[PDB]
């Protein structure tokens, strides 16, 4: 029964609650992908270490909705399970009745619907989430990376980033990617991945985590030491100048 | 605070009226009609340069005799591409034929207003414009302007948007009783060109028709930057 | 228990000609021997230069004449006044139609007028709304012992030319308005004496682009 | 009434009658059991006419908001799979079909499905429906081979229609041609049957014991 | 879904020069109990409009509340209800008809055969059936029951076409509709020997017969009849 | 709405009731084998053609009510008021008794004081009639507070009228004709039209009477109300 | 007026709904539009208004059924939903009773349809004004429509922006009119003139001016443009 | 009915599942495979009502695959037939039950161990090492009992099935156009392609 | 079930009603002393036929109803007790056997009778009689009913009546139950087999 209007234009023409949403996606911690000339890659920035939380079991920010798509998000964390779960859902119904999985782009504007039903429901607020939305067409090579709002607006994008400092990260990244020259290699492509997160994260491998995601559902998550050997390597490289 | 579906003193829906404040914030969009066929463009201002310039749709097809065009919170406007796509082919379903774009038009409008506290699920206005431009055998090719207020207006050209009163003066002095499709499409580009802060280009803007013939096409980026180039050089000599 | 359905018998047909069409229906409602009325109109302008009749259980056939002609009315005030072209209109019956697909509109029911470029059309339908357009359909009591006479004498099925050895069919020539009557009629007549539910009277429609006429002809009372 | 269509390199051969009867009564033989769902996509017309026609109909406006939608063209693994769905939720209602759904995508090449009414989906390549089956897959099962062409797949497809025709009661009156290409469908025309019949003992030599 | 129980019977009708005449017995059978004999089943509503009722009486009585609450209706809010905007005979059909058919098709009947006598505000005189089922018909004699095959053969006589209608006065096809139901209640065993007659007229208005009988009968042939056959006395 | 004010009444009715008093008058007499019900209608133009705009309505065939305020307010009262006399009867088989009507109508005026997302009636109707045991004038506030009547008004000059009602009530304590209690309302809606004399009104009269409407209830109209509206002109002029 | 204007279900002080005052406002400044009537026939005049040169003119007549239709001046998608209401009840009245539905009924109806929206709570009041004319069984109607759920019967009147002008002529031109009976191109023509008199700035033409008449044998009909040309 | 077949030998878990699909008199494809893949080491056969049979296939698999990505886990052979015997327990009360039966041939990589599970309609369980469903078990049973060896080689178990095959095609009346063999092991699923004259 | 003997005599000073006491289920005499006389109102009673366990809850929802309208409109008219019968075994034809009389006084009216029989309809009479020994006494009822009867009168002839029913119906049997309303008050009679038996 509780229908009350809480997403509502104001005289300036906003509508606050959607933006006091992007304001705790501003607070998340931050969350980058870029995509390669044959792969896409996934960066997420996690608070400290801490000498005495559990790693193996606890939620990690990058999450799978079909075997070929993943999922990353900054914002509200309890949010977030929502929309993985309706976007899980729909990837396996889409599969049930058109015998097909989705596409990247069919799943990303899935979920940026659910997050503009919530600016245009009563009785609900917006979604305190943006993401990044990554993978591979089915029977496809050629590499997608999109990012939805708590608005419901999406689009795609050759690199991106969102949460807290995105705004330094997509600077860095406005002057290091070249369109026509995109990564050619996963290396080439993880080594400006770990790059664009060390403006921001301060300290190595410890809070970076790196998802590999390469066509025909292959992806695999890189376990701190491989990201330590980007880390080892971007210090000396920067050092020499 | 006080009720959606409140009346202000002068008799004006203050959410409706908060809408269309909402909408001149929105990229441009213009819709010129003709007795050749009715041409809509847009500005698709993409915030980053990293951002992938065509993924950015702001010109959908609703049936192959009918195109539009969106300006505002663009977000809003997927509920009404969705229903209007599926009135269209429920109408052709029922009557083996296609809809009347004013018809089409009407019922998209008819939603606009269903929001408060029939069943009106829906807790505040739609933030965007819609320009919607087709063609029936009836009353040949038209343009209509579908605001959130439930209203629309049959215009031979408009704009919405950023720099809809420039564009719009801008258009009431260029429109006239007999401009080719070619002009016209030429007319959106220079008027698109005026008021958008960038340098028009094939990447940032994004022009389509629909015509009789061939129904409702997105031209692709290659054959609007030849019409671009077309217009430096038809601007050039004087 | 109690049937909902019911049989009023009576027979109608329609035949399409270059630019008119005929929709012709017997005038007699029954019910077992009994007649209810020698005069009972079952063929019936509904606006647009389109006419329609469904055959069977009348009271079903009533309920389904209302809405179509309600659904024109709608069509004019829902899409500004346009005119509802014949195959539009077949379509709107279809969905009528299916629309009590399990519990049907007890009736066989056809429509007549004329295309967009005024040819003249004819579409019949099931009870559950198939619907094929049609040249020539009779449906009814007696659509069985009308059928094979039109086949014969409007389509000239099994006719070769004199001396041809069988080897070429008679030429397939455009009738005109009245002698299309001349067979509506006589197939009315030729029923009525073999069918006990046909007689009384004959009601005939004519749509031509100027419009819907109609002629009616005393039919044998027994 | 008999339905059939095969698939070979050319793509899709499909061949249906025109006869429906209401028991001895033949009411026509001027009825359209080839569906014209799209101009890429056919469906055929065995057991309920409306069922088919109405649904089938439907189909087309269903495949239609899906292009819409996906700027893409609906595979006919999926166009099929949509009238199996529909179906299965009526199951028990009383709904009477048994259809092949054919296409030539791109992407699957000629496929064809065949969805009856009991919510049974399946993808095939030969398949005849109706109460002419049995002639038709005869003819069929002889000749058929993936390599006919274009041409001969549609004599084939043509003569076993006629076949069942001739021994079905309930079959008859024309048989309606069509080859679907991966560019669409393409008409075939009309063929009377008693016409056909004719001309086709005299150039085969077949019905031998029929006079005439 | 249900079956009749107490039934009323024969209700016929037809029109003269100037209006319509309606009649019905007065008999509220039980099966073969003649029940109840005090039934009118004729029910007039306006001064243009008569109401004849066969079948289930429950039924009827239901439908009969229904027209009150009609005229009742009619007059809220309608400074013309007893003028230009009074109830019309076309008007208190199209509404039964339409309630008659709703029920057959929730697959519950109102287990009845009725019958609209009356005269529309344009002297036109209006005649129509309508039942259980739904169907409704029209000619210039109506009748339900046995009146469908016994009264009707007899009143078509008198006006076998539309011609016909000027040419018959009221005392002709009133003495025809006497007639029909003195012969109904010699041929119909659920028939009652008093019955209600009602006239409609544009000029003399509606003459309502309550408590008539059918007199005139011959029964006196009988007391020759013996046997069934060879039997002599 | 349903919020009392420290003062123990509800300040909502309390305003609808302004609402009423910016009405135009309309009164109910109770005579000796019925009631009559009278209203005064403003004439905001000449372009309201004369007898067309009825205000009194007719509940059943056997009650009439009257209202002055919020207009709309009270025919959605009789609205409702149709609605429960019909059930009333169908169940019970006799028209509504006047008493139990009243108090249907009581109920529910009162039950849109109980919740406040609900607004009270702005109206204050006058009602009655005849039943099984007698002649009823009732008079209904937004309170959904109601009593039998001899005689009733509401309105502007809803004074000016109770006034002219106590002379009769204490001048006439045997009873009152229907005839002359017509004539006597009428002269009443003339004499309260002096408070609200800027424009020009039309007169309203019907009765209810058991031996001049048979216990129905009718418009007095033509001659009738020609001598009603002579017999008040005499004491105006 | 800050608390009791918030919403519809709450009087002022003084005895007022302030929403439904508001939704009046609309209707004020709304394009105006008239009507009048004599014995056979009844007339609708209607000013169009337009955002620009290159728009059209908004269409302030709708009909209703063969034998009635109105006029609006406000919001337009109310009118719509007012007129899709009124649509229906002329049907109903039609498949279930084949009969025409009374003019003056349909007031009490849009009266009735009016009022529930000024009492519940989470509905606004309509913002819309309507004038319906109609050939009913007593002959020719027209109904002033408030959306305070006040319908009033008249020989003629007018509403919108200005309208207080057209209105005061007809005040004047009253015993004219009434008698334009089996005219109809003269009642159009004393209606058209009526729409002047609250006329300022412009002055009617082709696509601003939009007439409709119903009558004893002419159904509801709507001109606009060259067909309202033999007016101006 | 059609022909299902389940044998589970000591590494691995077999599956028989006939191949001719009939619609009254014409036998409309001798090429089926009734069977879906749940999980990578889980197979489901199944046989019974006419498009209720996939859809339940179907429509378990989907649950399955959309469990396996919440959790990114397998689950246990065991698990997915508790749940599938639960959505069969449901169908029967229901308004319109499904009528399908059904083979679970897992191998459960936690215990190292194959497992087969015959679940009918009712959703009636039992887990076994061999099983069949309809008159399938009629023929068969006498043959297994007497030879089957739960330490048996996969080939050993491909050959007790060929033995059991060939009465089905001497004894039983329908010509259910031969079967499709399929093996669960801890490697995952695979189908014995050369079953023909083997 | 009731299946019965029952009737309802209006005369001169208002009415009785009159009954059987047999119910029986088969051949079986379930209950030989049922009083099929059930009170709605102080002076408005019904006999019972058809179904008891309908009959009853009908009885018991019609009494409700006429206690609930004493309460907020002063008494009911035996008219308006049988309109509310009716309602309920109309509007439920499809789950009722119920054949109930309804037999009160108002002082106005004096005594009243109303049937209603399986339909739900309802019809107001001098006397009605119903239930399985009905169809026996139609002939003697009829040719001994009498307006405007003495009391003395009215017993006798229910007495006699239902004599003859239980007679002949198997069904019907036992005391003769009768309950007279008049101004003064409700009287409740009963004769024994040793007395009916006799006539």
């Amino acid at each position: 029964g509780y229908d009350r209007a809480l997403s509502i234009f104001s005289p300036d023409g906003h509508i606050f609650q959607v933006e006091y949403a992007l304001e705790a996606v501003k607070r998340g911690t931050c969350a980058v992908g870029v995509k390669g000339k044959n792969c896409v890659v996934l960066g997420c920035e996690r608070r400290s270490t801490l000498k005495l939380q559990d790693t193996r079991i606890t939620p990690s920010k990058v999450s799978k909705i079909d075997s070929h798509v993943v999922l990353s998000f900054s914002g509200l964390n309890a949010d977030s399970r929502i929309l993985i779960e309706k976007a899980r859902v729909e990837a396996q119904s889409h599969r049930l009745t058109l015998e097909d999985p989705v596409t990247v782009e069919y799943l990303t504007r899935y979920v940026a619907g659910v997050q503009q039903r919530y600016t245009q429901s009563g009785g609900v607020r917006p979604f305190g989430v943006s993401t990044l939305i990554a993978g591979f067409d089915p029977r496809d090579d050629e590499p997608k990376l999109y990012q939805t709002e708590p608005s419901g607006i999406y689009s795609s994008w050759s690199a991106q980033t969102i949460g807290r400092n995105s705004k330094t990260v997509r600077e860095f990244l406005e002057k290091n990617y070249d369109r026509k020259e995109p990564p050619a290699t996963v290396e080439e492509c993880v080594k400006l991945t770990v790059r664009s997160l060390l403006e921001v994260v301060q300290t190595g491998a410890k809070n970076i985590e790196i998802t590999v995601v390469k066509p025909d559902s292959d992806i695999v998550a890189l376990s701190s030491e491989e990201i330590n050997q980007y880390v080892t390597q971007i210090e000396q490289e920067k050092q020499e100048q | 605070d006080r009720g959606v579906s409140t009346f202000s003193p002068e008799g004006r829906l203050f959410q409706v009226e908060y809408s269309l404040e909402a909408i001149k914030l929105g990229s441009t969009a213009i819709g010129i009609a003709t007795k050749e066929g009715v041409v809509l463009g847009v500005e698709k201002r993409a915030t980053s340069p990293l951002l992938e310039s065509d993924s950015i749709e702001k010109i959908v097809e609703i049936d192959r005799h009918i195109g539009c065009a969106m300006s505002g919170l663009t977000a809003d406007a997927r509920s009404m591409i969705e229903h209007a796509r599926t009135a269209a082919v429920t109408h052709n379903l029922y009557y083996d034929e296609d809809i009347n774009v004013e018809s089409l038009t009407q019922s998209v409008c008819d939603l606009a207003l269903r929001f408060g506290e029939e069943e009106r699920l829906m807790s505040r206005p739609f933030g965007v414009a819609l320009l919607i431009a087709g063609h029936d055998a009836d009353d040949g090719y038209q343009l209509f302007h579908a605001e959130p207020s439930g209203t629309f207006y049959r215009y031979n050209a408009k704009a919405i948007g950023s720099g809809s009163e420039g564009a719009q003066a801008e258009l009431l002095n260029e429109w006239h009783s007999s401009l080719t499709l070619k002009e016209a499409e030429l007319l959106v580009l220079k008027i698109l060109k005026q008021v958008m802060e960038e340098k028009l280009d094939e990447n940032n803007a994004q022009l389509s028709c629909i015509t009789k013939q061939d129904g409702f096409k997105i031209y692709d980026n290659e054959k609007t930057a030849e019409l671009i180039k077309e217009l430096k050089e038809k601007e050039a000599a004087e | 228990q109690f049937n909902p359905y019911g049989d009023n018998g009576g027979t109608i047909l329609g035949i399409a000609g270059e630019d008119f069409a005929v929709l012709a229906g017997d005038t007699r409602n029954i019910t077992d021997y009994s007649i209810n009325s020698r005069y009972e109109p079952k063929v019936f302008d509904c606006g647009d230069n389109i006419v329609m009749s469904a055959n069977g259980f009348a009271a079903d056939g009533d309920a389904l004449v209302k809405r179509f002609k309600n659904s024109v009315k709608w069509y004019h005030f829902d899409h500004n006044d346009k005119k509802l072209s014949i195959n539009s209109a077949a379509r709107n019956i279809q969905h009528l139609l299916y629309g009590k697909r399990f519990f049907p509109y007890y009736v066989h029911t056809i429509i007549a007028g004329l295309d967009e470029d005024g040819k003249g059309a004819v579409y019949s339908f099931d009870p559950v709304g198939s619907y094929e357009r049609e040249q020539c359909r009779a449906g009814g009591a007696a659509a069985s012992l009308i059928m094979p006479f039109l086949d014969n004498q409007v389509n000239f099925k099994n006719q070769y030319e004199p001396g041809t050895n069988g080897k070429v069919k008679k030429p397939l020539k455009y009738l005109s308005v009245e002698e299309v009557i001349k067979l509506v009629r006589d197939s009315f007549t030729s029923a009525t004496e073999r069918h006990i539910q046909v007689g009384d009277g004959l009601e005939i429609l004519i749509v031509t682009k100027d419009g819907v006429r109609k002629e009616f002809y005393e039919l044998k009372r027994d | 009434t008999t339905t059939l269509a095969f698939r070979f390199q050319g793509g899709i051969i499909v061949a249906v009658d025109s006869r429906a009867t209401a028991g001895n009564w033949v009411a026509s033989q001027t009825v359209k059991k080839v569906i014209e769902i799209n101009p890429f996509l056919l469906g055929t017309m065995a057991g309920g006419a409306a069922d088919c026609q109405f649904w089938e109909t439907w189909l087309g406006s269903q495949c239609r908001l899906h292009e819409l939608r996906e700027k893409e063209r609906i595979s006919v693994a999926a166009a099929s799979k949509i009238l199996s769905n529909l179906v299965y939720q009526y199951k028990g209602a009383g709904l009477s079909m048994g259809t092949m759904i054919c296409g030539y995508t791109r992407k699957e090449g000629p496929t064809i499905y065949y969805v009856d009414s009991d919510g049974t989906r399946l993808k095939g390549d030969i398949f005849c429906v109706g109460s002419g089956q049995t002639f038709a897959y005869g003819v069929l099962d002889s000749n058929y081979k993936w390599d006919l062409s274009v041409e001969d797949a549609l004599y084939l497809g043509k003569r076993s229609i006629l076949a069942a025709a001739h021994r079905d009661a309930y079959s008859g009156g024309s048989v309606n041609l069509y080859h679907v290409t991966e560019d669409g469908w393409i008409y075939h025309g009309n063929h009377d049957v008693g016409e056909l019949f004719w001309k086709v003992k005299e150039e085969e030599g077949s019905f031998n014991n029929v006079i005439g | 879904t249900q079956q009749p129980i107490v039934t009323g019977t024969s209700v016929i009708s037809m029109k003269y020069d100037n209006g319509v005449i309606i009649a019905a017995d007065n008999l509220g059978s039980y099966g073969s109990l003649l029940r109840f004999n005090g039934v009118e089943r004729l029910i007039p509503v306006g001064d243009n409009t008569v109401v004849g009722i066969s079948g289930d009486i429950s039924d009827m009585q239901h439908i009969e509340r229904l027209l009150k609450d009609l005229v009742t209706e009619n007059a809220y809010d309608n400074p013309l209800a007893d003028a230009e905007e009074a109830l019309e005979p076309s008007y208190i059909f199209e509404y039964l008809a339409t309630v008659m058919y709703q029920r057959r098709s929730k697959m519950n009947p109102l287990w009845n055969a009725i019958i609209v006598a009356g005269v529309q505000s344009n002297g036109d005189q209006f005649l129509r059936y309508v039942n259980l089922l739904g169907v409704t018909y029209s000619s210039p004699t109506l009748a339900t029951g046995f009146g469908a095959h016994m009264a009707n053969p007899l009143l078509r006589k008198v006006v076998d076409r539309e011609s016909d209608i000027p040419k018959t006065t009221v005392q002709v096809a009133e003495e025809a509709i006497v007639n029909a139901m003195r012969v109904l209640y010699y041929r119909d065993a659920r028939s009652s020997r008093n019955f209600s007659l009602a006239i409609i007229d544009k000029n003399t208005g509606l003459t309502f017969k309550k408590n008539l009988q059918v007199e005139n009968m011959k029964w006196d042939f009988a007391k020759d009849i013996k046997g069934y056959g060879t039997q002599k006395i | 709405m349903s919020v009392f004010s420290p003062d123990g009444r509800n300040f909502q009715v309390e305003y609808a009731v302004k609402a009423v008093e910016n009405g135009t008058t309309s009164i109910g007499i109770k005579c000796n084998d019925g009631v009559v019900f009278a209203v005064e209608k403003l004439i905001t133009s000449k372009l309201l053609v004369p007898q067309k705009n009825v205000k009194i309505q007719v509940v059943d065939r056997h009650i009439g009510c009257v209202y002055s305020g919020l207009i709309p307010d009270g025919r959605h009262l009789v609205n409702r008021g149709r609605e429960e006399a019909a059930s009333f009867k169908k169940l019970y088989k006799t028209p509504i008794p006047i008493p139990a009507f009243a108090d249907r109508l009581g109920q529910y005026v009162q039950a849109h004081t109980l919740y406040n997302s609900v607004r009270p009636f702005g109206v204050s109707t006058i009602f009655g009639g005849v039943d099984k045991n007698g002649a009823h004038l009732y008079m209904l506030e937004p309170s959904g507070s109601y009593w039998g009547y001899k005689g009733a008004a509401t309105g502007k000059g809803r004074q000016s009228a109770k006034a002219e009602l106590e002379k009769l009530v204490d001048h006439h304590p045997e009873g009152l004709s229907a005839r002359e209690a017509v004539k006597q309302a009428a002269k009443i809606i003339y004499l309260a039209h002096e408070d609200n004399k800027e424009k020009d009104f039309e007169l309203e009269i019907s009765w209810c009477s058991l031996s001049e409407t048979n216990g129905l209830h009718k418009f007095v109209k033509g001659d009738l109300l020609q001598e009603a509206i002579d017999f008040a002109q005499k004491e105006i002029n | 007026r800050n608390n009791y204007d918030g919403d519809t279900v709450t009087f002022s002080p003084t005895g007022r709904l302030f929403q439904v005052e508001y939704a009046l406002e609309a209707i004020k400044q709304g394009s105006v539009t008239v009507g009048l009537r004599s014995n056979t026939h009844a007339v609708l005049v209607a000013l169009k208004r337009n955002a620009d040169e290159l728009s059209s003119y908004q269409k302030k007549i709708i009909k209703c059924d063969e034998h009635m239709g109105l006029s609006l001046a406000g919001l337009a998608p109310d009118a719509r939903v007012l007129s899709n209401y009124l649509r229906q009840q002329c049907n109903y009245s039609s498949l279930v009773f084949n009969r025409k539905l009374a003019v003056e009924r349909a007031g009490h109806l849009l009266c009735d349809k009016a009022q529930k929206n000024t009492q519940s709570y989470g509905g606004r009041p309509y913002g819309v004004g309507l004038l319906i004319i109609g050939y009913d069984k007593s002959g020719a109607h027209l109904l002033e429509f408030q959306p305070s759920g006040n319908v009033t019967e008249l020989y003629g009147t007018a509403i919108g922006a200005r309208s207080q002008g057209a209105k005061t002529y007809l005040e004047r031109t009253l015993d004219t009119f009434i008698k334009i009976d089996g005219n109809p191109d003269e009642l159009i023509k004393a209606g058209v003139e009526a729409i002047s008199q609250s006329l300022r700035d412009e002055s009617l033409t082709v696509d601003n001016l939009s007439i409709a008449i119903v009558g004893k044998d002419t159904p509801f009909t709507i001109y606009d443009g060259e067909a309202v040309a033999k007016y101006i | 009915m059609d022909i299902i077949l389940g044998i589970r030998v000591q590494d691995s878990v077999i599956l028989a599942s006939s191949k001719a699909v009939t619609r009254g008199i014409s036998v409309l494809k001798d090429s089926d495979d009734k069977t879906r893949q749940l999980s990578p080491h889980t197979l489901m056969s199944f046989a019974g009502e006419a498009g209720d049979t996939v859809q339940f296939a179907e429509y378990i698999q989907a649950n399955i695959q959309l469990y396996s990505i919440r959790e990114d886990y397998e689950l246990s052979p065991q698990a997915v037939s508790s749940f599938v015997r639960q959505e069969l327990a449901k169908s029967i009360r229901s308004r319109r039950p499904y009528q399908v039966n059904v083979l679970i041939g897992g191998y459960d990589k936690k215990k190292n161990k194959p497992e087969l599970y015959q679940i009918d309609y009712l959703g009636t369980k039992v887990e076994l090492p061999y099983g069949a469903h309809g008159y399938s078990g009629f023929y068969t049973f006498s043959l297994l009992d007497h030879h089957y060896r739960p330490d048996m080689t996969t080939e050993e178990g491909l050959d007790l099935l060929k033995l059991c095959v060939q009465e089905l095609e001497k004894r039983m009346p329908m010509d259910f156009k031969g079967v499709i063999v399929k093996i669960v092991d801890k490697d995952g699923i695979r189908q014995v392609d050369d079953f023909q004259a083997q | 079930s009731l299946g019965t003997s029952i009737m309802a005599v209006t005369f001169k000073d208002g009415v009785i009603l009159g009954a059987d006491s047999r119910t029986t289920t088969g051949a079986y005499i379930a209950n030989r002393v049922t009083d099929k006389l059930t009170r709605v109102h102080d002076k408005i009673w019904c006999c019972r036929s058809g179904s008891a366990a309908d009959t009853q809850a009908i009885a018991d929802i019609v009494q409700y109803h006429l206690e609930l309208y004493t309460s907020q409109y002063g008494t009911p008219s035996t008219e308006t007790a049988a309109s509310v019968f009716k309602e309920l075994c109309y509007e439920n034809k499809d789950n009722l056997t119920a054949g109930i009389i309804v037999a009160g006084y108002d002082d106005k009216n004096k005594g009243e009778v109303y049937t209603i029989p399986l339909g739900g309809s309802v019809h107001k009479l001098p006397y009605a009689i119903a239930g399985s020994g009905s169809t026996f006494i139609y002939g003697y009822c009829d040719k001994n009913f009498r307006e405007n009867m003495s009391k003395e009168e009215t017993v006798d002839f229910i007495k006699h009546s239902l004599s003859q029913a239980i007679k002949w119906d198997g069904s019907s049997g036992g005391v003769i139950r009768m309950v007279v309303l008049t101004a003064a008050g409700v009287e409740r009679l009963i004769f024994y087999p040793d007395e009916y038996e006799q006539l």
